[PDB]
């Protein structure tokens, strides 16, 4: 169903080294169902985050249900059914870097990550198996809800 | 000396840092304001950085937009800290001050001086090597 | 905690390190350690004693009044089978109670009792010869004196033809301290 | 081949023509012809050359894979591999072999024999002494009687190679706390192996490692939660927060006293240095009078602790050294010149312990900030004299006044002009010499004989400094410090250049 | 030592080299003496050309100007095939000599 990753998160920091950006604050979030440290860059400035907060994290790279491919152009008239509706924070990019543990003769098994949405970075590191279907230059979707 | 002389200049320098900022965010209608003054535009609208709840670019799209074909470069912004490359965070700017243009796109970074000036590795001097001369030509009426 | 094996089997049992995190008081709420009541024995011996090594971090007032739980938890790990567990256990077996731990180990573990055997002449013989506590570096003479006993003055190295040059000096700025302060 | 040659009584037919290449021919035979015509060529280094390439090949093989499924060993390997172990080569060997493919049954079963077999030092056991008990309570053993003989030096050389031992887990650490803190509770030398706790737990403290929880419960300080709580905040955080240190004031000095020994922790101590004498820290007054009255009340009084009972407490000396620490903390808070006019008390502080290491420690702040120097114009800055004096008063501080003045040392001021750099390195041997003169020999020596043998500083520093050492000092003369001094002057880049006839018809009357 | 191990290919560890090569070239690489042999020849001959940049620059400043900029140009050739650097490669070490 195009869903690379899928997960509960919380989230106890609020940029640790400075607000760095007004609109932007750097977020420093914790799994609930596995180990999986993100960090991410949201914009608060309308969607705010407190402290605290419960949202559920969804990869996906199509926000299409049946799974048709996205061609990265913007398409707001599109009648079909998307992911997006559930979920009230969606933002689209590529991830640029992948690393892990991984030696010479030893695979990885604590893959990070790295995404980038139109400059908001985010990381996204943890077990490799949860990690695996995230590829270098692949276009994904961030999605999130804000639970209770 | 084997680098571009002539770049990015006063205005468009000044308001190219304040663009690329990871802070800044463009409404639909700015977006539409700006992708026209492209003469190497395709046409196609990107997708925008946030799709909800409200539909916001950020500069480094249009950037990216701006930058032609596939060059690829790394750069250091002036306000970057020296020892932001050896701990933590080191690919994942909290700064947004190292600039790395990836398949001609500006997936992170500040622009500055360092990146369109007249120095030598620059995104203008990658850009003229690797696409001729009339490509960087638009490149830099594009910017402007 | 969907599953609370599984849980702690992710947050725990990294075989990487061996560390407790900062984050583990909020993992280890009453809520939690309630649940490991039931399913205790089947989890590896990294994740006990990661666990069990948590207990330290939490504060006095959060645990004395629920001291029962974490008796019976560790009265499980008195009954394990990794010797590392069940020796932190008879050691950790009063500290739920006011912190004041066992200290000592004559009841598990014969085999350390000639470690504590063969230091224990060793340490006499070799009492103020070998180091002095740096909290004695503050302290003043009868303090140290009576804490330590007196200290043990350097050994003569060499004899001395004269004095240094430093004498001088440090008379000399004695001299324009006092002028300078009177003027 | 040896074995797959004549299987049956014949077989195969190739077989036999490779059994005419080894069998006890050439294979065999020219084996101790050689092992003896090697030996007759020159020759110890023949067999010790043969072991190497024996010990080469022997790597290659795949030990953790076929010894798992046995189970048995046939109780403990004792054909081969227990008369192996007594070989140096290879007894070293196995602990190569085991940190290849760790967490396996056969090896971790093994390991546990060989250790009281005669390898009580287990070398490079940084990670196979965590896994097995016995081995470890071995090597601590080793460890705490070697640190024990070894005296003062031994501690820079005894804490990497042990307290690295405990960074794998807290399971390693907590017991690595609990036998040398019984051993440290006896009257029996119970000091020195709670100095080399301490150590271990400020080495924690600057690992990132988290002592603050496990050594307050390991000094019975766990008695009271007010104390407990209060200390814990404190040595977690890092920092002077308000609300304990006030519950710390208005205990301690009631009717009721905690264990002394809560309240001496040094880095608890540390932690009052860093946050008190830096020059930037701004306290109001009552908080100040508070910090103060602590120090002075952690500094002070004598008491006897009889592990139920204790009656005993002192004032005025409290009441001296709180005025003592409030006037050096004015100096230090203040920085304005009149800093020489100053210094008519601040020698009174200087004789003052407590204060000594406050004042090295507002020193290294100073002096250590780049262009201090520059902007000195004094033949000897007053905060090198004051260092001078710290070293004349007091002995304990040595190692701390020569690691900082070492530190300074080796600095490289490149604002500074090169001969005042020059001039700036001859003041700081002038501390070198006025040191030495206060007993600290044997560090400050290696120290030089290491820049000088090893580094190539300048000869000329060097030179003044046996200079100034030979014109300071006389005979007698102690058998290791001219073991020491002797190689410097036959180094003979010093010695044409210019008490020099005196120490050398000394030194051969010495030895 | 820092040279060697970052320079020299190594056909003994055949763990990491099939971690990072396809098997057939795995076999390919370790059966034949012929691309070993050339492999531990262009070694000795980039250590022979490491003893001349030594001494040339005495200096040991490695920035040069020189016409085609290699790391970037790999880059480029990474970026436009889609080099999925996690898997194992294709190309023949023989090829590249």
């Amino acid at each position: 169903a195009g869903i690379l990753f899928e997960d509960i998160f919380d989230v106890k920091d609020i940029d640790p080294e400075g607000k760095k950006f007004d609109r932007v604050s750097r977020l420093h979030c914790e799994s609930e169902s596995f180990k999986m440290d993100l960090i991410l860059d949201v914009n608060i400035q309308i969607y705010p985050v407190d402290l605290g907060d419960k949202f559920r994290l969804v990869i996906a790279s199509t926000l299409y249900e049946d799974g048709t491919l996205d061609d990265g152009e913007y398409n707001p008239t599109d009648d079909r059914p998307s992911r997006a509706d559930q979920f009230e924070y969606v933002m689209y990019g590529k991830v640029y870097r992948i690393e892990g543990d991984e030696t010479s003769t030893e695979a990885a098994t604590r893959l990070s990550a790295y995404v980038s949405y139109g400059g908001l970075l985010m990381r996204l590191q943890g077990d490799a198996n949860n990690l695996h279907g995230f590829e270098v230059d692949s276009r994904v979707y961030l999605l999130m809800k804000k639970l209770a | 000396s084997n680098r571009p002389v002539m770049g990015i200049v006063q205005d468009t320098l000044t308001a190219v840092r304040k663009f690329t900022k990871r802070d800044v965010f463009l409404e639909r209608g700015e977006v539409m304001n700006l992708l026209m003054f492209l003469s190497t535009w395709d046409g196609k609208v990107p997708q925008p950085a946030i799709l909800k709840p409200r539909p916001l670019w950020t500069g480094k799209q249009i950037f990216s937009l701006i930058i032609p074909g596939h060059i690829n470069c790394i750069r250091t912004h002036s306000t970057h800290p020296d020892d932001e490359d050896s701990g933590p965070y080191k690919h994942i700017s909290p700064g947004d001050t190292k600039v790395v243009v990836e398949n001609g796109e500006l997936i992170m970074g500040i622009l500055c001086k360092k990146s369109l000036g007249t120095s030598a590795g620059s995104l203008v001097h990658i850009s003229y090597l690797e696409m001729g001369h009339d490509i960087t030509r638009l490149f830099y009426s594009n910017i402007q | 905690e969907s599953d609370t094996g599984l849980w702690l089997h992710n947050k725990l049992g990294a075989t990487d390190e061996l560390w407790a995190p900062p984050s583990i008081a909020s993992l280890l709420t009453a809520a939690v350690i309630d649940n490991i009541r039931l399913c205790f024995h089947g989890l590896s011996s990294a994740v006990k004693l990661k666990l069990l090594l948590g207990t330290l971090h939490l504060p006095r007032r959060t645990v004395d009044e629920m001291k029962g739980a974490l008796m019976e938890i560790i009265q499980l790990a008195s009954l394990d089978s990794d010797p590392w567990v069940l020796m932190v256990a008879d050691i950790l077996k009063s500290f739920p109670d006011t912190g004041s731990l066992n200290l000592e180990l004559e009841e598990q573990n014969p085999n350390v009792q000639d470690i504590l055997g063969e230091l224990r002449e060793k340490v006499g013989e070799c009492e103020a010869s070998a180091m002095l506590p740096l909290e004695c570096q503050y302290l003043n003479k009868n303090a140290l004196t009576t804490l330590a006993g007196p200290l043990t003055p350097p050994v003569k190295h060499f004899q001395l033809k004269r004095k240094p040059k430093s004498a001088t000096l440090r008379a000399e700025l004695l001299q324009k301290s006092t002028e300078t302060a009177q003027q | 081949i040896m074995e797959p040659s004549i299987f049956n009584t014949l077989g195969s037919p190739e077989n036999v023509i490779q059994l005419l290449s080894e069998n006890y021919t050439a294979v065999a035979q020219t084996v101790n012809l050689l092992a003896e015509w090697l030996i007759q060529t020159g020759p110890v280094q023949v067999q010790e050359t043969v072991e190497n390439h024996l010990k080469s090949l022997l790597i290659k093989h795949f030990d953790p894979r076929k010894a798992d499924s046995i189970f048995t060993e046939e109780g403990e390997t004792p054909a081969w591999l227990e008369q192996m172990i007594a070989h140096t080569t290879w007894r070293d060997l196995f602990y190569k072999l085991a940190e290849a493919h760790p967490d396996c049954l056969m090896l971790n079963f093994t390991v546990k024999l060989i250790s009281d077999a005669g390898y009580q030092g287990e070398i490079t056991s940084v990670s196979t002494a965590c896994q097995q008990l016995e081995v470890f309570s071995r090597v601590l053993r080793t460890s705490l009687a070697t640190i024990l003989d070894g005296g003062e030096e031994n501690l820079e050389k005894n804490l990497p190679e042990f307290a690295k031992m405990v960074c794998h887990g807290e399971h390693t650490y907590l017991f690595a706390q609990a036998m040398m803190s019984v051993l440290a509770q006896e009257e029996q030398g119970g000091s020195a192996v709670r100095r080399i706790a301490q150590e271990v737990q400020r080495f924690a403290q600057e690992k990132g490692h988290d002592a603050s929880q496990i050594t307050l419960a390991l000094g019975t300080a766990a008695s009271y939660p007010r104390a407990c709580q209060a200390l814990g905040a404190m040595l977690s955080k890092g920092a002077l927060n308000p609300a304990d240190i006030t519950v710390l004031f208005k205990m301690f000095t009631s009717m009721d006293p905690p264990p002394v020994e809560l309240i001496r922790v040094p880095a608890f101590l540390d932690l009052f240095m860093q946050s008190l004498f830096k020059p930037g820290a701004r306290i109001n007054q009552d908080h100040k009078h508070k910090y103060i009255h602590i120090l002075a009340y952690a500094a002070s009084v004598v008491e006897t602790w009889k592990k139920n009972k204790r009656v005993s407490i002192n004032k005025d000396e409290l009441k001296s050294t709180s005025k003592a620490v409030e006037t050096v903390h004015n100096l230090c808070c203040n920085e304005n010149s009149e800093l020489v006019a100053e210094l008519s008390t601040l020698y009174q502080c200087i004789r003052f312990p407590v204060v000594a290491m406050g004042v090295l420690k507002w020193v290294d702040w100073t002096v250590s900030e780049p262009r201090y120097f520059q902007l000195q114009t004094d033949h000897t800055p007053v905060h090198l004299a004051l260092l001078d004096e710290i070293s004349t008063c007091h002995q304990l501080l040595h190692p701390q006044v020569l690691q900082l003045l070492v530190k300074l040392f080796e600095t490289e001021h490149s604002q500074l002009d090169v001969m005042e750099q020059l001039e700036l390195k001859k003041t700081l041997l002038d501390r070198m010499v006025h040191l030495l003169s206060r007993g600290y020999v044997l560090p400050v020596v290696s120290y030089i004989r290491k820049c000088l043998e090893k580094l190539d500083t300048d000869i000329s520093l060097i030179r003044y400094f046996v200079t100034e050492v030979l014109d300071v000092i006389a005979p007698p003369y102690t058998s290791d410090f001219v073991q020491l001094f002797l190689p410097i002057l036959e180094n003979d880049s010093i010695a044409g250049t210019i008490p020099v006839t005196e120490f050398i018809a000394h030194c051969k009357s010495n030895f | 030592k820092a040279f060697e191990k970052k320079f020299r290919f190594d056909y003994t560890n055949e763990r990491a080299l099939r971690r990072t090569l396809q098997e057939d070239l795995v076999k390919d690489v370790l059966s034949n003496a012929h691309i070993q042999n050339e492999l531990e020849r262009e070694f000795e001959r980039m250590r022979e050309d490491r003893e001349v940049l030594r001494v040339i620059f005495p200096t040991g400043d490695s920035k040069v100007v020189l016409p085609c900029n290699l790391l970037r140009m790999i880059w480029n050739a990474q970026k436009i095939f889609h080099i999925n650097p996690r898997l194992p490669s294709d190309l023949h070490p023989i090829k590249v000599v």
